[PDB]
């Protein structure tokens, strides 16, 4: 495993819209074996996808369609890791 | 794997004795 | 650390055929608290 090699970070950890697909990236395969976990906590749905990149990276999102403050959970191998939980709020149509 | 592979199984779930220890 | 992760890789498509059914719940459950259980590379490919 390796929760403290796990790589964390995203335009969409930070802050998103409402109604607009919030991505981020959370990197950890080369810390080493362990499956991945995560709560993700919102006050509306949540649609999970995952997107391939040209680097091979990988990058999640998801969309939501309550505007205010969301929050998504983290978890690497089932262990909060530092910082947690991820406080991420949605704001307003970029406008 | 560690800790998690059992209590890893999000599922919130656990009739039986939690073994551990 | 190549291999034991993986491992309980199969052990959650059984696990489902032994349950068999299914689980969910939602509604009376205003925080959508739901989770991502993602195993090392997914279906589609990447490296």
């Amino acid at each position: 495993g390796g929760a403290h090699k796990v790589r964390a970070g995203g335009p969409g950890l930070e802050r998103a819209e409402a109604g607009v697909p919030a991505e981020f990236s959370i990197w950890t395969r080369e810390a080493g074996a362990g499956g991945l976990a995560i709560a993700v906590e919102g006050p509306s749905k949540a649609e999970i996808s995952f997107e391939d990149r040209k680097d091979g990276s990988c990058g999640v999102a998801y969309v939501v369609q309550e505007p205010g403050d969301y929050e998504v959970s983290v978890k690497f191998n089932e262990e909060h890791i530092p910082d947690s939980p991820f406080v991420v709020p949605v704001a307003s149509p970029s406008g | 794997w560690k800790v998690g592979f059992f209590k890893r199984n999000r599922p919130p779930l656990e009739e039986d004795d939690e073994e551990g220890e | 650390k190549k291999k034991i992760t993986i491992h309980d890789r199969k052990e959650f498509a059984k696990f489902e055929e032994e349950r068999a059914r299914a689980k969910w719940d939602t509604a009376n459950n205003p925080l959508y608290k739901e989770a991502t259980s993602t195993f090392t590379n997914i279906t589609y490919r990447g490296t």
